[PDB]
């Protein structure tokens, strides 16, 4: 082993507990804040 | 003394090369 | 004291080469004997 | 109660140390320098499990001859607290005790002592012992001694860095690197190059680091850890300069070559730099790395930065920068983030090019929330020249048309890739056959 | 020593003469040039460039720093890029490497900003950023003399060339005016290169409009300088085809050599 | 300390006193800035080429030092030869030792190549290289280690220095026996 002592491990000062820790798949698009695709389709039908 | 050691090492290296070539040829022919 | 470092450097280079060659030759000899 | 457990642990550690010196002696006797690496492998574990009794017993048992080094070393060590069950560990027997120990063994014991002194928060004596060891190494000249001197160099630089005197050791490192290069020592070359690059980067002498990298050829037969360090530092240099593509390539290689389990901090640092350089290039880093348990909390600010970059919003970007301003400075990426804060639009143009085969400049302006389409045209031209997007502009109609995708297979490129990999595999087989040993004739 | 003190006195006397020659309402230019030409040689004996920290005469260090400062400003006022580079090479050393004991001047940040702008004008963005890294963090976000080159570089990266073309008017100190012109010429050249590599058969609502040429004929000389065909008016084909290399010859000798090497490695006794 | 850029800058200024100051400072700080000097080494090359200069030897020495640091040992040897007496053969420094070894090897190879040729086509040998090798021979003789001098004499085909070393010694008969053993031992060229 060649433990890289020169580079320190990130400090655990705060070390806040996991918010949700859900383990499904993450994925980027989940971050998006959409507007209720149902409402989107209703608006699309209304505006034709 | 140092000259003798240096030249002896040179001769040893040449002999090792000769032996290496001979052994490779011997292996190739032993396959046949 | 005079031209000793030069001789020693050449001898050390030759010794390293000879050690490597001897190791390779021993491996080859083992295979040949098999 | 734990005293007996500590004593038996010390005894087993002494047995391990004796095995290590036996291995070094066997290496020297057999003219197989690579053997000493087996003993050097356990350096971290041995350092972790070292103790005062261990060090004192080891030095007493291993320095019967040439007691000058015992005189220089023992005073630093603490005398055993009225030990009464001392076994007077005597590894060297009779002729072995009388004869002067080997230079490699003396260097190894000195290295153990300096590591212990460093682990303890006592750096002055660590520096003194280190300087003595380096004088011994400079005086001596052997192969296995050079292999040990590699780690000796590493810890000497470490103690000086702790002292905050990294500048003064620069000339020492340069001199030793020159000697190693003349003597054809790959391990020493690698260790000294990595330490010198670390020295330069600490003070931000990026021009000096770049010049040294350009003029020195890293050894190919270097340990994977040294390769990882070198790749990280070269990627850092290229990223600070404007070579983002090469930086990303080199740093992906560095992270790939880093040890799988350990080196957590190195992984965090390389990951942060990779995130920033990818954002600068305009791509989007993979989200899998953002949830690994080890790299989870550290990379949260960079996660938010990537979020803002993807959903480009200067308000969110400035909020994130203002919040985690100090941590970026601490970690060494604030300047790169500042560059990203103004080259953010590159990512939007990349997404537009990826999605649309032919779009109007007015539509590009609308999508990128820019001013009149002239600014969009200038941005697109800049991107095309930079090579971010393979597209051609046409203002006689006023739209950007993406280039076609060429049939890569019909080209000779697959042949080149496969030839590279075939040569690599053949070299692997040849070296794996040469590594074989048949020992019965010994 | 008495001789050391006397020669220090001579050097400071020449420096005071230069101060009188320059800091008036209008420098003599040539007179200050001769003064600096002799003061360069004069400086040699007062340890011009300490090869080691070895804290030496603070008076010598300050005198050398000031002389090189005035020399760099003289070069900029005389319109001599080589002289400016030669003076800055040493001024940077004095500012960065001996400052551990020597105090911090009042022109340090202005001269560093001058250097950054000079690098940007010569289009050495790599060196620009390498140097920008040396300076502290707060000074790159506070000092008005260091903030002009940074803003110009950021706009150049963003591609908003219009912003800089209008921001030329604002200058922290008149010295920057010289280098702003070379920066504008270089930015015009970069726009031309971007248009050439990108685009296909000119347009961009006429080349003059996007190249920011006041008169229609002002771009003709640069069009002639570059290898542009000069087709219809404001219509220069860039030949982005690059000859469209389509000829393929099946490199055969090299492939045969590669396969023969494969066979050699497969058959030879390792 | 650091940078080492102004010293290089002060080399194109047409004043052969600032030029010499810069050359001396570069010689002082060459072991720690060889990479920086290497990019501009052509300036020192042109300085050496210029005969009008006065510190031609010093320019040659500094250029040779930077080239030796780089790895271009042939160029370093050539410039060390041109550097004249400023190369102090009797100096215990790594640069001195490595360049001395390079000159010895170069002379050995050239002499061996020349030996097996007619006198008409004998390729010329640089007199500076000859002088360096002769100085090393003299150092051997002064230190009294005659066997090393004999060895290098035989290797370089210098029968003259071989004879001189045999005669000027304390054990003439012993040296004769040693040389005869070398001849009727590993010495193959008939």
């Amino acid at each position: 082993d060649d433990e890289f002592e020169e580079f320190p491990a990130e400090d655990w000062a705060g070390l806040d507990e996991d918010e949700d820790a859900h383990v499904w798949e993450d994925n980027w698009d989940d971050d998006n804040v959409e507007d209720d695709f149902s409402n989107q389709l209703r608006a699309e039908l209304e505006k034709h | 003394d140092l000259y003798s050691r240096y030249k002896k090492l040179q001769q040893e290296l040449e002999f090792l090369e000769v032996q290496e070539e001979y052994i490779k040829d011997e292996q190739k022919n032993l396959k046949k | 004291s005079g031209l000793r470092q030069y001789y020693l450097s050449k001898i050390e280079e030759l010794q390293l080469i000879v050690n490597d060659k001897s190791q390779n030759l021993r491996r080859l000899q083992a295979q040949r004997n098999e | 109660a734990a005293e007996h457990s500590q004593r038996e642990l010390d005894t087993v550690t002494l047995e391990d140390i004796k095995e290590h010196v036996k291995q070094l002696e066997k290496a020297v006797s057999g003219k197989e320098p690579r053997f000493v690496l087996r003993a050097l492998r356990m350096l971290p574990s041995t350092s972790r499990r070292l103790n005062h009794y261990v060090l004192y017993k080891a030095v007493q048992g291993f320095f019967t001859s040439n007691n000058a080094t015992r005189d220089f070393l023992l005073p630093f060590l603490e005398e055993p607290m009225d030990t009464e069950a001392d076994l007077q560990f005597r590894p060297r027997t009779g002729k072995a005790a009388s004869t002067p120990l080997l230079p490699e063994v003396e260097a190894y014991l000195q290295l153990l002592v300096v590591i212990f002194m460093m682990n303890s928060k006592r750096y002055k004596e660590a520096q003194k012992i280190s300087d003595d060891l380096m004088q011994k190494i400079s005086t001596q000249n052997r192969r296995a001694l050079d292999l040990v001197a590699a780690k000796c160099y590493y810890y000497h630089a470490r103690v000086y860095e702790f002292l905050d005197k990294l500048d003064v050791v620069r000339s020492f490192l340069h001199a030793r690197l020159r000697t190693a290069t003349l003597r054809h020592d790959a391990d020493g070359q690698a260790t000294l190059l990595n330490l010198l690059l670390r020295n330069y980067l600490h003070y931000s002498l990026y021009d000096q680091a770049e010049k040294l990298v350009s003029k020195s050829v890293f050894p190919e037969q270097a340990n994977n850890n040294e390769w990882a360090r070198y790749l990280y530092y070269t990627g850092r240099i290229k990223a600070i300069q404007l070579e983002y593509s090469e930086a990303r390539r080199t740093m992906t290689n560095a992270l790939r070559k880093a040890p799988q389990h350990t080196a957590v901090g190195f992984k965090q640092t390389v990951h942060k730099l990779l995130i920033v350089v990818e954002l600068l290039l305009g791509e989007i880093p993979d989200r899998l790395q953002f949830r690994q348990p080890s790299l989870k909390r550290s990379l949260m600010p960079y996660f938010l930065l990537t979020q803002a970059v993807r959903t480009g919003n200067l308000a969110k970007f400035n909020q994130v920068l203002d919040q985690f301003g100090e941590k970026f400075q601490a970690d060494g990426t604030y300047t790169l983030i500042i560059r990203l804060r103004h080259n953010v639009i590159k990512t939007g143009v990349r997404m537009i090019s990826l999605s649309y085969s032919r779009i109007s400049l007015a539509d590009i302006a609308q999508k990128l929330q820019l001013d009149s389409p002239e600014d969009a045209e200038f941005i697109v031209a800049k991107a095309i020249r930079d090579g971010v997007i393979e597209a051609s502009i046409n203002h006689e109609k006023g739209y950007v048309q993406s280039k076609e995708m060429i049939d890569i297979y019909s080209t000779r490129e697959p042949q080149l890739a496969f030839h590279q990999r075939i040569s690599f595999c053949l070299d692997i087989h040849n070296m794996s056959v040469k590594a074989m040993r048949f020992p019965p004739k010994s | 020593a008495a001789t050391s003190g006397a020669v220090l006195q001579a050097a400071t006397g020449m420096y005071e003469q230069l101060k009188g020659e320059w800091n008036r309402k209008s420098p003599n230019l040539s007179k200050c040039g001769e003064e600096l030409g002799r003061l360069k040689l004069v400086l040699l004996e007062l340890n011009f460039l300490p090869t080691t920290g070895t804290k030496l005469t603070k008076q010598q260090l300050i005198l050398a720093r000031d002389i090189l400062e005035i020399g760099a400003q003289w070069s900029i006022l005389r319109k001599d890029i080589p002289s400016f580079e030669r003076y800055m090479a040493q001024l940077k050393c004095y500012y960065f490497d001996y400052k551990e004991q020597l105090p911090e001047s009042a022109y340090m940040h202005q001269l560093l900003g001058l250097n950054l702008l000079f690098l940007l004008s010569q289009n050495r963005v790599a060196e620009f950023h390498t140097e920008l890294e040396r300076l502290p963090a707060k000074d790159i976000q506070t000092n008005v003399y260091i903030k002009h080159p940074v803003s110009l570089e950021q706009y150049l990266m963003e591609g908003s060339y219009n912003k800089v073309f209008l921001a030329k008017g604002n200058i922290p100190a008149e010295s920057y005016t010289f280098f702003i012109d070379i920066l504008l010429d270089t930015i015009r050249d970069e726009i031309a290169g971007c248009i050439e590599k990108a685009y296909e058969k000119i347009l961009f609502t006429e080349a003059t409009r996007i190249l920011f040429f006041n008169t229609p004929k002002k771009m003709t000389d640069y069009a002639k300088k570059r290898g542009w065909v000069l087709g219809p008016n404001n219509y220069y084909s860039f030949a982005s085809q690059q000859q469209k290399p389509e000829d393929t010859t099946i490199p055969s000798t090299e492939l045969a050599k590669q396969v023969i090497e494969y066979a050699r490695q497969l058959e030879m006794i390792v | 300390i650091t940078s080492a850029a102004g010293i290089i800058s002060l080399l194109d200024e047409d004043e052969p006193q600032l030029k010499e100051f810069a050359l001396h400072k570069l010689n002082a700080v060459v072991n720690d800035f060889w990479a920086e000097i290497s990019e501009s080494v052509d300036k020192i090359e042109v300085l050496y080429e210029d005969e009008g200069f006065r510190s031609r030897q010093f320019a040659a020495l500094v250029a040779s030092k930077v080239f030796y640091h780089l790895g271009a040992f042939e160029e370093s040897l050539n410039y060390a030869l041109g550097a004249g007496d400023l190369f102090n053969v009797n100096d215990n420094s790594e640069y001195v030792e490595t360049i001395i070894a390079k000159c010895i090897d170069h002379y050995t190879k050239q002499c061996v190549e020349n030996a097996d040729l007619p006198e008409g086509e004998k390729k010329p040998i640089d007199q500076r290289l000859e002088g360096i090798v002769n100085k090393m021979f003299q150092r051997c003789l002064d230190d009294h280690k005659y066997k090393q001098a004999i060895g290098i004499a035989l290797e370089t085909r210098r029968l003259d220095v071989f004879e001189k070393t045999i005669l000027e010694s304390n054990d003439v008969p012993g040296m004769l026996a040693y040389s005869l053993k070398l001849c009727m031992s590993l010495m193959q060229n008939k």
